[PDB]
């Protein structure tokens, strides 16, 4: 879809009866309303779609612009719906705090500095399936409990959720990835999934069961430029979590949802294009990359702690980052400890530090802001492989850093002071939360004191 | 005065469970509700006779006990990681609890009150999941670090010295600033290196514990 | 539908077998009796339709006269039913029924024309609403209470199993923060589309449905908008199709203007412009507003606490109304949010944003217009826009003893009759004395102990 | 108790073990630490009991208590041999009265009165009625709100199967409006009733009657002797926790609120009130309509002037405009027959009995609001009108924080009734009503759900 009339044309054809006006907010949660599939084709094209955003958190009257190209049907709405992304604008100037028109502007100016026209990322986004999810912050008792038919945990049940007795096959820890079914016990899920996101758009190219025993997957797609690319993980996301949702099970983005498992990673694939051809290659290096390549890497490792404030800004973000995980900011081949790693125009980045509790549209953004400025300053990385730069202890230091080095990120005006002031008050005010609550390990270890 | 502690927790924990219940000295069991903190009332004495006492001063406070209070907050951060040894003792010292490294004999949000034999120095920082015999150590050589080197505490009240925001950056403080305990062999750096490693052991717990908040936060997402 | 014959040809095309004769009651509730199609057809248009009006609250044997524009095929009725609105006079004279709420629309329209002003009062109502799973209530001797629940309420965040018996998955509200995220966190996204096609089956045209800011099924539905009476009407449809769509969902939907404390109350909007010959009157000057328009709403801010009794007349009502983070000020503005009164050529309006759908739409619209009439026609200057900021009501009581001081500017043109207004004030009034009578859970919170 | 020896001499004696130190908090609720007995009796008449009230509700650095011997006596509850001592709140340094001490402001009140010479003692004697219940839950929650009261006396009971204890149902319960006075087995609470009254006799307490009340749910009232103003404040307070405790140690609780319960009657705190000289009674006159003198007719005068602000201190409580409803003395004026008057008059025994206070006040701020008012009415010869347009109580407790808010002279007259301390009691109130105003009601989803 590209025009007004190709939309219209698609809705008189599949008899589409509502559109959900969607965006995505500071933090990364998608928003919308639903308007009547006549009023869409009336309005958004002309004055756009007003709304409030009074409310919609990390914002405060705004005006909504249609991308037609990231349209798609909805698959579980029991009206016939569909799915259009908006950018939001003044009522006209593009939004301070809209993530998606961060993206935009990352691509304007990559092509501004004519280092390059495209850059090509490519999300891993794993995730969790669970039976069940519970929890509760409260004065008198403080919990989580998750639950998979898969999970370890369960070895001993007498009966399943279903009355049905136990009949094995459940996963070990750390031992998940990636036995045939019945050990496997969501492999059709997984299939009800990837058949929804190749109808959504998406080109698919591998799905399996991750090691972590609890029921962790992950599903692979091609990749694309950096604000289609987030319009595509947005669309991931929903997708994934619908699919499970409608199924009776609740998938999750979480970095670390169990403790003594594996976390949940999103590693990102690099690649700056021009004219139609790969930047990154050149044979006569160390891992064939080129020197712009190189350049990249190093301007990726000196903001590396500015940078995992978007690609990591959850506290539960630093459960899977510790030592013993790619902690260590540098980048090699083989080494499988290495935040970045080296796998002609598949030659690519791969930055594993990433989670997928991010805003992909920032995540993606400063990701590309600080290659550029290694770039254009010839930023020398360390060398391939006791003085190993580490990535941030918590989320405070991660904001820290932020604060004190910002300026390769508005550059151009990609990221505006206003967001990036914005997003480091709402980050504080997690860790406020967290100062606050107490946690049951302070139980086990102080109660009896 | 930790004999006596020590009695008074054995005491408290036992009654209480001999009545079927139990008694607990956390400093923050409960989140919304008010903490559990544990004030130290200090002061020197030399031959049987008072020493904080001055009809020529603030509070009433001699030169020896300026001192002492210009000691215990110059060694702030350092003395908490004794009285506040706790992850759990970080949620009771929320600036939300004294909090403010500064002297005061009217004022509340004070961390050192002020209340001829009877003048003493009050400590509300430290809460009672600590060891009394490190705890009340470490504010007697804070203390005397101050009179020995004569440390002029900050005017009696938007700068004011600040706990730790974490157990993680006291223990950085104890480790970068331990000498005045090392002093006539008092702490020694086997106590102080083990010290450390424990309580950075259990800060390494904490960071592999997913919690019950994060859920409410970023499970959605 | 205009007259007999398409009635009885509407009939026969979607072979209706009853036809529900509705009226709407002094409070806000609609009233009806079910006679079968052909017996409609035989005496409606003839010598009406007579009911024993003794049982209706605050009412007291009248005629009923249609209203065959309102009608609509009911969506819920197991048999085949047409619904029709009727209006209420007196049989031997046909003179109309003074207490009739929907016939004082009808004169507040009547009477704008007389005064040359406008010929048009046009009116777009954002109710808002709330669906719950569970709805629970008693006031006994014994024991008071009410307790709502909700799938999607942050309460329920740590609950094992729902009431379906399935486990626990989550992605449930938080507390001010439903507004508006994407399902599965949205769990009433396919019954709020049930409504929206329920409300397009029974002829309104909408514009926007999302979920609103109490994370405890908190909806609102926007539909275009419609002359005064008329939009009364469809604002009554709306209620009774919100009411059904959930009730046969097997859940419960209210516009009580606050269910739950803690949490967003359930507001009502008011979109208010004048028309003349088919020509907006309100277009011109700061915020683009006319003189017409800025003494409508000096007349609006001058009768305030009069039109409240009116647009909020709930002893709920109050507990939105509170200056604890509401609109409250009776101020104009465009870019304030505490005004009462906002501003957002054709579409430049006036956006009253006081009002509770609790209330009776025929008198909570006539209620705004008479106010910004007599503002005009007295040329009436509202406070500059933006200490001394007037104030709504702090309570029930307050509001009827302005309504019983200032409400001449209602008896113009007799749209409003005082016969009216002291039977609203002494039901009121009523329920303020019940309320007078009945301890509350709060006051075992403060006192018991004492 | 008088002095200091009297009370080493009773420690000894029957053992005490501790010494309860307790004063009065400014809405109504009685405070307390406990200390040992040696320790009471090195510091107390010396030093002073000091204590920090930030955390007291109203008072918000440390201040200082001295206790009034004559108030003590021997805890009947506790466990450990306990002396329960009432203290007064003096500044630390200076040992000038707090501002915001309600038993101070009594004293402060016995003082005035003293200085006008009118009188030189103000008696008071409260008919406190309350609810004893088995038992009583509430919660005020966003998904739910509610109370719940139960009863063996009640009657929405009469059809229950099974009591609590697993018996049957064997009858004889209570009807509505109908507890005044059945015997047993009607009266379930009778013997409890009498324990509680054993208790009062036993911590000195002068006790003249004790009965069923008109409520059928478990309704009692106990009376006993009159006494001077302030020491009548020490006597409720006594009152109210002997009857808090011996229901509570009885499985059962009791309640003061005026109306804890709709469709029956409610709970009252008749306050009756003489003034007294050199031994003589000052209310009494022979030749005039209610035996009332001048002095009695002017103190009407400046109850009824007054009575919004004196309803501010007397009916303090939301709960409080439940019971004050015309279904209850809502009409101000006196008669000496007609019961629908908020005075009532009933040689040495001719008094004033205000009807309108309930239990649920702070008795030292009520029986203190009362008298200024009276002596207001004296000093000016404030008239009353005629015994039998009417002024009626306030509607709300608003109206009442309203009113005195402008009519206050009358109670900061001699330094008895402060600024800060009206001022903080209005703002306390107000910030109650905040809450109501907060909170959605049971009532309303009866009334507004459906629309
Ligand atoms: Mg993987
Ligand atoms: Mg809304
Ligand atoms: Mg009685």
């Amino acid at each position: 879809l590209e025009t007004k009339a190709d939309a219209e044309a698609l809705i008189n054809k599949e008899g589409i009866e509502y559109v959900s006006v969607r965006f995505t907010d500071l933090i990364g949660v998608q928003q919308h309303f639903t308007v009547p599939a006549s009023e869409f084709l009336k309005d958004a094209f002309t004055d756009g779609m007003p709304f409030d955003g009074s409310s919609v958190e990390g914002f405060q009257d705004m005006k909504l612009v249609p991308d037609v190209s990231t349209a798609f049907i909805d698959p579980f709405r029991k009206h016939k719906t569909l799915d259009v992304a908006f950018s939001i604008v003044d009522p006209d100037e593009p939004y301070s705090r809209d993530p998606r028109q961060v993206a935009g502007k990352a691509e304007a100016y990559l092509k501004s500095t004519g280092i390059a026209d495209t850059a090509s990322f490519a999300p891993e986004a794993e995730f969790f399936i669970f039976d069940k999810v519970r929890f509760e912050n409260s004065m008198q008792r403080s919990f989580y409990e998750v639950d998979s038919i898969e999970a370890p945990w369960n070895s001993g049940i007498d009966t399943e959720d279903d009355g049905t007795p136990n009949i094995a096959f459940k996963n070990r820890v750390k031992k998940g990835y990636f036995p045939v079914p019945p050990i496997d016990h969501t492999q059709d899920l997984r299939d009800d999934m990837v058949a929804n996101l190749q109808k959504v758009g998406l080109i698919l190219e591998r799905s399996h069961h991750e090691v972590a025993g609890a029921g962790q997957q992950e599903i692979n797609y091609r990749f694309n430029s950096l604000q289609h690319a987030g319009d595509d993980l947005m669309k991931y996301k929903y997708v994934v979590h619908e699919t499970a949702a409608l199924a009776g099970k609740a998938a999750t983005f979480m970095p670390k949802p169990i403790a003594g498992d594996n976390g949940t990673g999103m590693h990102c694939h690099q690649s700056l294009w021009k004219d139609g051809k790969p930047l990154f290659y050149d044979e006569k290096n160390y891992g064939g990359l080129s020197d712009l390549a190189r350049w990249y890497i190093g301007g990726l490792i000196k903001h590396s702690s500015s940078v995992l404030a978007f690609t990591n800004p959850s506290l539960n973000s630093y459960h899977r980052l510790v030592p013993g995980a790619p902690v260590n900011l540098v980048y090699s081949a083989r080494n499988r400890s290495a935040a970045i790693r080296i796998p002609p125009a598949a030659k690519r980045i791969e930055f594993r530090a990433p989670d997928p509790s991010c805003n992909p549209f920032l995540a993606f953004s400063a990701q590309l802001m600080a290659g550029l400025d290694g770039i254009l300053n010839h930023i020398e990385p360390p060398a391939p492989v006791a003085g190993i730069k580490q990535v941030p202890s918590s989320l405070a230091e991660a904001m820290d850093a932020l604060e004190e080095d910002h300026d390769f990120l508005t550059a151009g005006d990609v990221f505006t002071d206003d967001l990036i002031d914005t997003w480091i008050s709402i980050k504080r005010g997690e860790i406020d939360q967290a100062r606050l609550a107490p946690t049951p390990l302070e139980y086990e270890l102080y109660f009896h004191i | 005065a930790g004999d006596d502690l020590m009695k008074y927790k054995y005491v408290v924990h036992e009654t209480a469970a001999l009545a079927g219940k139990a008694a607990t000295f956390m400093p923050k069991p409960i989140a919304g509700d008010n903490g559990t903190g544990m004030h130290c009332h200090q002061s020197l004495w030399k031959d049987g006779k008072p020493l904080f006492y001055d009809e020529k001063n603030y509070g009433g406070l001699s030169d020896l006990a300026r001192w002492y209070i210009g000691g215990l907050i110059k060694h702030s951060s350092s003395v908490l990681a004794f009285t506040n040894p706790s992850l759990n003792s970080y949620h009771r010292l929320v600036p939300g609890a004294p909090v403010n490294l500064v002297y005061s004999a009217r004022n509340r949000s004070a961390a050192i009150r002020i209340p001829p034999a009877a003048k003493r120095i009050e400590f509300r920082a430290p809460d009672p999941s600590c060891n009394p015999f490190l705890a009340f150590s470490a504010q007697l050589m804070a203390g005397l670090d101050g009179i020995l080197n004569h440390i002029e505490p900050p005017a009696p009240v938007a700068g004011i010295k600040q706990v730790p925001s974490s157990l993680a950056e006291a223990m950085d403080a104890l480790e970068e600033d331990h000498d005045f305990l090392t002093a006539g062999d008092v702490f020694t750096d086997d106590l102080i290196d083990t010290w450390i490693s424990i309580k950075r052991g259990e800060i390494d717990q904490a960071r592999l514990a997913p919690t019950p908040l994060e859920y409410e936060l970023y499970f959605h997402i």
